[PDB]
């Protein structure tokens, strides 16, 4: 859908403009839930191999939720960028075109009339 | 290096001719003088028409006519 | 589900691997003078 | 115009001579022939060695006809470039040939 | 659409140069010195029109200058010309090579009498300038107006407001 | 008649297919392919494609179709009704798309067809001392560089794959 | 459009019909893949010497080359076909069914 | 997926086999140059679905440069006019068009 | 096969369909089509069996079919528009004919009639190759000539490969040709959201990509390509019985798992263009694949066929096979559903 | 001869643009004899 914006510039991860935009705390929930994955990873690493599935290599557990986390920040950036991006130029074409957007008249409820169906 | 290359100048004399004969293929043009000239001949040979400039006021370098001394020369051509 | 087209159907090999399922004699005769009879491998 | 006049002229030259070679000697009245090699009647063996060597030549054909604008590909301007994917192709057919020789592709036909 | 609007055929009326090849290619050298600068209006005019109903006229120019090309050729120069064409015109691939001492007969004549020079090899191909007076067409493909672009995207990018709005994600 | 010299190779190019695609015998196939290929080869010839059309020639029949009727020649041992009624099938619908277009200058099968003879659609100017046919083909060095590597790539390749896949090992 | 691409065109049809109904050899049906393949060349050509686009010239050279490679390993492929059942034929090759 | 690796690394792989009014050798122009080069220029940046639309004179002209459908429908009424007017005796051809005229230049 | 031939050669696999992926010129995408299946030949014919020779002889002829009528529609395309832009196509007759090129490189029905055979014919890891990476070029050729894709055509190609893909697997008991049904189902759903958006296909398509592989991980890891092998692997390795679950699971769509995350999003992007009869006919049909699913995880997971002696010996002996990814294509495959608006990185 | 042809427009362009278009062929040795045409059209093509 929006291939036309993202081809004046293409292969870009994240753009200049992406670090307008606040980046995900450490403290993510999202990214607390991609750490989450590397831990169950590494313990499926360790159940597949007939290893102690808590106690075989915690170097390897670790580097499993290290990259994980890597990873998942770097699209969890992406992911907020392209949201922004979909609401900027929702906004922008909202203000460009008022023809197609009118101001609704805002009718309250004594003027407004609702057919009443009785439930009996 | 040296016992190598007799060894296998005398077993397959025909491959060593080979791997010579394409060694200088490769590296010889990049050493030879005379490759600029190859360019310069090739760029030199007018297929197609010299479409004239219009006069605006001020091109100092470009000729009038085709016998004028400014513009491109071939003298080293003719010399070489 | 086997039905009556299905049925001659076997299961395939547990290696998949199927069995494959003879070299040339010449006779170089007399047409001094000899017979030969060649069994060649190609 | 010219080139297809002659083409019609050496098939019909040729069509000619090979009715006259399939004709004439058929009107000797001679006689019939009662009854008209080293395998009897066996199948012909399929030998991989020959089809591995039209195939070669297919491929190199191939790299040939790739080849085949060079005289007119020396006529560049971007001599650099063009001096480097000539080396390239005669390259990577002498590669081919390589690969055909240490994998024992060229043997018993070497 | 249109009608296309072609010259009459009282428009295209020109003394045409009447020779052949041959005599064309002996004759070239000293013709593309001699006859420089209306051929080459001519061809400014050709590649900036891109249309030869607009450069009928300097083409007759070119048809005028090329005819007292060989009419001067032909009041003082017509038997070592001939003797040249003549060997320039046995040739299948029409040679300059086969045909030198002719060359150096016609050139040496037209140097004495008429004084023209043969142009070295490599000036007859260079790119010249010429002064013209026709305006210069500020629409040689009749072209019409580009339809207008998409406006740009502008201004700071604010984050998404309440995130992604996807069902339930708050984020 | 000689004006539409290459509407009628082209004729004899569909029948040629004909002569295949109702597969008689594949060397009877390699025999129709072969004349197919030379019609075509005339065709290409009659636009100005003399090197592609003597590629045709060097590359599509003294190659391959070589490689074709030796390989067929090494199977098929030595010695139809389907064959003659598709052949006359196919040879019956091309005279219909050959009557119907010239009593009628326009055809549709699926496009438009013109029905007058291919040279109009020419053109009457004069390419100087090129070939532009000859001086497209001879660009393969200088402009098509990403060409040549992928195509030398893939033929590098091919050598590679037909010596596994024959190998049997 | 011109006429020529009428008989070319079909010309391709055809061989597509004879490659798309086999009768019994893979050797046939290669012989039908390369007329198409021949018929695309013709084709390709006849529209790159029209329009005289010289850069597409060596278009259809390369469009011969990759699929003249692609016959080779066809060809490899009927041979191996060869070396299992005696014949190229098609109905040999069922043991896919199950 | 397009990933536009030409783009992002600035090489020109196969940009130049794309388009006839692209750089040709020995500056060759296409048959229909200027009306590939009016309709590239017409549909740039506005993307297609405005281009179907916006750009529809320059792309029938270009595709009739192309393929020259109405230039032989033409050439096929007029022909056809002549025919008739031929076997009904209406109309004879000029010397010019019969080859009695000695051409021009 | 020689390994570093075996590299070169995967390399030239990956390289064709990059070569299809990166370049804007037509001939350059049929170059990569015709670079990517001389290249995986060798791969089908890595065993040199006769059904290996089989499958490559058949894949060969539909990919070889499918390039010729790619290359018509190239040429077509530069009859009707004098250029090679690869973008959208300026004739609904090479328009036609490249949809279904690219359906029949895909393997979509009615063109589906060699995906069973070949994955039956090939080995596991080939089968791998063929059943994810090569669905790469032909979804990228779709994805950028779909303004001029025929809505129709793309829409009864995807009912119908969904249709026949689901009613493929429900008389297997081979699990190659499983996963071969299972492939046609899946590009039905993913060509069916084409036209509407091209970014839930890409999801789709990423999605089924790590369950298939983490599907075929585990087939080679267990070394089972039969149902009823599959079925002794509870008593060989019941971690692989576990993965087996939640993997089928979430093939079939089923909630909370990841691969209910495309489906929806194809309906959510359906009901937004006032479909609502097909994609409910979509998810309705889904339910096949599901219940053959559901069969494998009976045979497999949640019962315990009986096994034999000889099991007793391989309890002596570990996996030595690399596991490739397995963790991280289980866990990827599984609990990805809560990151479901991840896919806007995929816009 | 487009005299009697209803609604025949003479030396109409079927080109919308008025910009100079280089003549087809067709449309120059239309109207003569055969042996012009082939002297045109194939003449250099048949050259020996
Ligand atoms: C956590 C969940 C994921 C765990 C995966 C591995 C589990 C495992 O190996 O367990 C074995 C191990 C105990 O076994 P063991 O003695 O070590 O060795 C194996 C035995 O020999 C076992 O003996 P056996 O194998 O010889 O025979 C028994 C047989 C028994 O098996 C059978 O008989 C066959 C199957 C029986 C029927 C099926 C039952 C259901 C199984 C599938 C689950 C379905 C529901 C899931 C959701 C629905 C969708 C499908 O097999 C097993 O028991 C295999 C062992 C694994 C069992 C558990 C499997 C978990 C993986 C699947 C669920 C999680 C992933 C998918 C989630 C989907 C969405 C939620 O268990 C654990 O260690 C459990 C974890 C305990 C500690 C948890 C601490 C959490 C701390 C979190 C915070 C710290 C990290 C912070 C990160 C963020 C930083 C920012
Ligand atoms: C970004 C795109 C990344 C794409 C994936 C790249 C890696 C996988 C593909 C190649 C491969 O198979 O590599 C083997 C693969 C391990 O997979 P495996 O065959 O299942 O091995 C299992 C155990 O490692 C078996 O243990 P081991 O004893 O054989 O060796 C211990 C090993 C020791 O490792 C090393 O020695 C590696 C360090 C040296 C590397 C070379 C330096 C020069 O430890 C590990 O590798 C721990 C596992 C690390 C995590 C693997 C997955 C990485 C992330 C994949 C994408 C996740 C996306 C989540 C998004 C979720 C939301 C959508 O990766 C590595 O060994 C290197 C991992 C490096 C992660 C860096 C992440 C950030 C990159 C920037
Ligand atoms: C001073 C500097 C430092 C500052 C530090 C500040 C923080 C201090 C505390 C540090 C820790 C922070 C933790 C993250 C923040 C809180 C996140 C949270 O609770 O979100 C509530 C979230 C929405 O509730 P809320 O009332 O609207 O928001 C409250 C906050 O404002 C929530 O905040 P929010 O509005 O920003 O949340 C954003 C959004 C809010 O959520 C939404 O917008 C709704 C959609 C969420 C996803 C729903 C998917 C449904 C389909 C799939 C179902 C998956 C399987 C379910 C569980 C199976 C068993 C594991 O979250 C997401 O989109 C992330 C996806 C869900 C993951 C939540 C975080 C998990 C971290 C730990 C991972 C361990 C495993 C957890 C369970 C895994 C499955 C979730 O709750 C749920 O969606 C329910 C699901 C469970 C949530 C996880 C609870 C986290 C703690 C788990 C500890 C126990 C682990 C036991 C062992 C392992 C499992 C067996
Ligand atoms: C292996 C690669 C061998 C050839 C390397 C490039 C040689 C060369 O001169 O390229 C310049 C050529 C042409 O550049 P050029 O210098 O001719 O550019 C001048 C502009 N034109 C062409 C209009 C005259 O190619 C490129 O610049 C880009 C294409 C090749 C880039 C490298 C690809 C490597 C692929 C590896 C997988
Ligand atoms: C793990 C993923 C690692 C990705 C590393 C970075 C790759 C990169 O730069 O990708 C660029 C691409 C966005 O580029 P864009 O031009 O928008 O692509 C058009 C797509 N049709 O970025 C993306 O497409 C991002 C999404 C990739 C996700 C891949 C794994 C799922
Ligand atoms: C870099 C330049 C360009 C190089 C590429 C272009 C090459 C052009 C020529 C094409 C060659 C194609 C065929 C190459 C095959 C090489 C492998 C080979 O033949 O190995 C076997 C051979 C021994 O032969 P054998 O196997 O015993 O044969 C049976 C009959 N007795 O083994 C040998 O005979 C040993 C062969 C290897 C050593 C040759 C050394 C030659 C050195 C010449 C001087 C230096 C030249 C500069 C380049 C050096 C490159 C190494
Ligand atoms: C409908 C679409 C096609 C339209 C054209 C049809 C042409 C006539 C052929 C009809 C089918 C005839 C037939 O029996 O075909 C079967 C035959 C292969 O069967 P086989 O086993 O060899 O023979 C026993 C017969 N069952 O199959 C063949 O031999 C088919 C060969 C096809 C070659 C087509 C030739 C051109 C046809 C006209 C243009 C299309
Ligand atoms: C918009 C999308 C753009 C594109 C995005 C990216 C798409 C990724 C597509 C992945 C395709 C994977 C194809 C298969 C892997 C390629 C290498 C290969 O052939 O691996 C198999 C290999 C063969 O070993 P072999 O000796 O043949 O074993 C036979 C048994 N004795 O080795 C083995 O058999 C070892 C066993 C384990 C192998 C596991 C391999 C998993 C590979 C897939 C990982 C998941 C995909 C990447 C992440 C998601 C991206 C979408």
């Amino acid at each position: 859908m929006m291939t036309g914006r993202q081809a004046r510039a293409p292969l870009q991860f994240l753009p200049d403009e992406a670090r307008s935009l606040p980046p995900p705390k450490l403290t993510d929930p999202r990214l607390a839930y991609i750490g989450f994955l590397g831990y169950c990873s590494g313990l499926i690493d360790n159940a597949i191999r007939r290893r102690p599935v808590l106690s075989a290599g915690l170097h390897r557990q670790f580097l499993y939720i290290t990259s994980f986390v890597f990873v998942g920040y770097y699209l969890l950036k992406r992911q907020d960028y392209m949201y922004a991006v979909r609401d900027h130029d929702m906004f922008s074409y909202i203000k460009s075109h008022p023809e197609d957007f009118p101001e609704k008249d805002k009718k309250t409820y004594r003027e407004v009339f609702e057919e009443f169906h009785p439930v009996r | 290096v040296a016992a190598f290359l007799k060894n296998v100048w005398a077993k397959e004399p025909v491959l060593v001719a080979s791997f010579a004969i394409a060694g200088l293929a490769v590296i010889l043009p990049t050493l030879s003088p005379y490759t600029k000239y190859s360019l310069m001949i090739n760029r030199a040979t007018p297929y197609n028409y010299p479409v004239p400039l219009r006069d605006d006021g001020n091109m100092p370098d470009v000729p009038s006519h085709p016998q004028d001394p400014q513009g491109p020369s071939l003298e080293w051509l003719k010399r070489l | 589900y086997p039905t009556k087209e299905t049925a001659h159907w076997k299961p395939p090999p547990w290696n998949d691997v199927d069995p494959p399922k003879s070299n040339l004699t010449l006779n170089f005769g007399p047409q001094g003078v000899l017979r030969l009879v060649m069994e060649l491998s190609g | 115009m010219n080139l297809m006049i002659t083409l019609l002229t050496n098939f019909t030259l040729a069509t000619l001579l090979v009715t006259i070679a399939f004709w004439l000697p058929q009107l000797n009245v001679y006689s019939e022939k009662t009854s008209p090699d080293p395998m009897g009647s066996a199948r012909l063996p399929f030998s991989m060695k020959f089809f591995l060597v039209a195939i070669t030549f297919l491929l190199f054909d191939l790299e040939i006809a790739l080849l085949l604008p060079l005289p007119w590909a020396s006529q560049t301007t971007n001599l650099n470039t063009m001096l480097t994917m000539a080396l390239l192709l005669i390259f990577l057919l002498a590669v081919s040939l390589a690969y055909e020789w240490t994998q024992k592709g060229l043997e018993w036909t070497e | 659409p249109g009608i296309v609007e072609l010259p009459s055929l009282e428009d295209l009326k020109v003394q045409e140069v009447k020779v052949s090849s041959s005599v064309l290619k002996a004759a070239a050298h000293h013709y593309g010195a001699q006859c420089d600068k209306p051929n080459k209006e001519f061809m400014l005019c050709r590649w900036e029109e891109k249309d030869p109903r607009r450069c009928l006229e300097e083409g007759k120019l070119v048809n005028q200058c090329a005819l007292e090309f060989f009419r001067q050729i032909k009041r003082h120069c017509a038997e070592p010309f001939t003797e040249y064409w003549t060997c320039i015109d046995y040739s299948g691939l029409q040679l300059f090579r086969r045909c030198r001492k002719e060359q150096a007969q016609f050139d040496k004549c037209v140097l004495d009498k008429l004084g023209w020079v043969r142009p070295d090899l490599g000036e007859l191909s260079k790119v010249t300038k010429v002064k013209t007076d026709r305006p210069l067409p500020e629409n040689p493909y009749h072209s019409r107006a580009r339809p207008e672009p998409n406006p740009e995207v502008e201004g700071d990018l604010k984050p998404a407001r309440h995130g992604s709005r996807l069902f339930f994600w708050t984020m | 008649m000689m004006t539409y010299i290459v509407f009628i190779l082209s004729i004899i190019f569909v029948m040629g297919f004909v002569g295949f695609s109702s597969k008689p015998s594949p060397i009877y196939g390699g025999l129709g392919l072969i004349v197919s290929g030379g019609v075509g080869c005339g065709i290409v010839l009659n636009f100005g494609g003399s090197f592609l059309g003597l590629m045709v020639f060097l590359i599509y029949l003294g190659g391959m179709m070589v490689v074709f009727g030796y390989t067929t020649a090494m199977a098929t041992e030595q010695y139809n009704k389907v064959v003659l009624g598709t052949f006359i099938t196919g040879l019956l619908m091309e005279f219909l798309m050959v009557y119907y277009v010239l009593k009628d200058k326009e055809v549709e099968i699926v496009f438009k067809f013109n029905g007058m003879g291919d040279w109009v659609i020419y053109d009457t100017g004069d390419s100087g001392f090129f070939s532009e046919e000859a001086m497209g083909i001879a660009a393969l060095y200088s402009y098509g560089t990403w060409l040549v590597i992928v195509t030398g790539w893939s033929l590098l390749i091919g050598v590679v794959v037909i010596m596994e896949i024959t190998r049997g090992n | 459009m011109s006429l020529v691409y009428m008989n070319i065109m079909m010309a391709f049809t055809v061989s597509l019909t004879g490659l798309l109904m086999y009768r019994s050899h893979l050797m046939s049906s290669l012989l039908c893949l390369e007329g198409m393949m021949l018929s695309l060349f013709i084709l390709a050509t006849l529209m790159i010497l029209n329009s005289h686009f010289t850069l597409a010239s060596m278009m259809p050279i390369i469009l011969l080359v990759f699929a003249a490679c692609e016959a080779a390993l066809g060809l490899s492929l009927l041979v191996m076909v060869s070396n299992t059942y005696g014949t190229d034929y098609v109905q040999n090759l069922n043991l896919l069914q199950c | 997926p397009f990933f536009d690796v030409q783009k992002k690394l600035g090489v020109d792989l196969d940009h130049w086999m794309t388009i006839q009014s692209a750089e040709q050798p020995h500056r060759i122009p296409a048959r229909c140059h200027a009306f590939e080069k009016e309709w590239i220029e017409c549909a740039h940046g506005i993307g297609s679905i405005r281009a179907e639309k916006e750009c529809k004179i320059e792309f029938e002209d270009f595709r009739e440069c192309l393929l020259r459908q109405k230039t032989m429908k033409r050439l096929n009424a007029i022909k056809r006019q002549r025919d008739k007017l031929i076997k009904e005796g209406k109309y004879t051809p000029p010397p010019h068009h019969s080859g009695q005229e000695d051409l021009r230049p | 096969m020689n390994p570093i031939i075996l590299i070169i050669i995967l390399m030239t696999v990956m390289l064709g369909t990059i070569i299809v992926m990166i370049s804007t010129h037509w001939l350059l995408i049929w170059i990569g089509f015709e670079m990517n299946m001389l290249a995986i030949i060798p791969i089908m014919m890595k065993k040199h069996n006769p059904r290996a020779t089989e499958a490559s002889t058949k894949y060969f002829l539909t990919q070889s079919t499918a390039s010729m009528l790619l290359m018509m529609a190239i040429i077509i395309n530069l009859m009707f528009s004098g250029q090679w832009t690869v973008m959208k196509l300026f004739n609904p007759m090479a328009s036609m004919l490249m949809t279904m090129a690219l359906a029949m490189k895909l393997g979509m029905a009615p063109f589906h009639f060699w995906v069973p055979e070949v994955t039956q014919g090939i080995p596991l890891s080939s089968g791998l190759i063929l059943l994810t990476w090569q669905k790469l070029a032909p979804m990228s050729v779709l994805y950028q000539i779909l303004p001029s894709i025929n809505l129709d055509l793309i829409l009864t190609l995807s009912i119908l490969s969904i249709t026949i893909g689901g009613w493929g697997g429900l008389n297997q008991t081979q699990l190659r040709k499983i996963m071969a049904y299972s492939s046609i189902a899946h590009m039905g759903w993913m060509t069916a959201v084409l036209l509407y958006n091209p970014t839930m296909t890409l999801l789709n398509l990423i999605i089924y990509i790590i369950m298939t592989s983490t599907m075929f991980t585990l087939f080679m890891a267990n070394s089972t390509t039969t149902t009823l092998s599959l079925s002794h692997t509870w008593n060989k390795a019941p971690i692989m019985t576990i993965l087996v679950l939640i993997t089928l699971l979430s093939m079939g769509g089923l909630p909370p798992l990841s691969g209910f995350m495309p489906k929806w999003m194809i309906i959510q992007e359906m009901t937004k263009n006032d479909s609502i009869i097909l994609p409910t006919l979509m998810a309705i049909t889904a339910l096949l694949n599901l219940y053959f699913y559901m069969r494998l995880t009976y045979s497999t997971a949640l019962t315990m066929f009986p096994s034999t002696n000889n099991m007793k010996m391989k309890w002596q002996f570990p996996t030595t096979k690399r596991m490739t990814l397995l963790p991280t294509m289980t866990v990827l495959s599984t609990m990805l559903l809560p990151l479901t608006p991840i896919l806007s990185i995929l816009e | 001869i487009m005299k009697d042809v209803p609604g025949w427009k003479v030396g109409e362009s079927v080109f919308h643009t008025t910009r100079w278009v280089t003549p087809m062929m067709g449309e120059l040795y239309g109207l003569r004899t055969g042996e012009e045409i082939l002297s045109s059209t194939y003449g250099f093509i048949w050259y020996t």
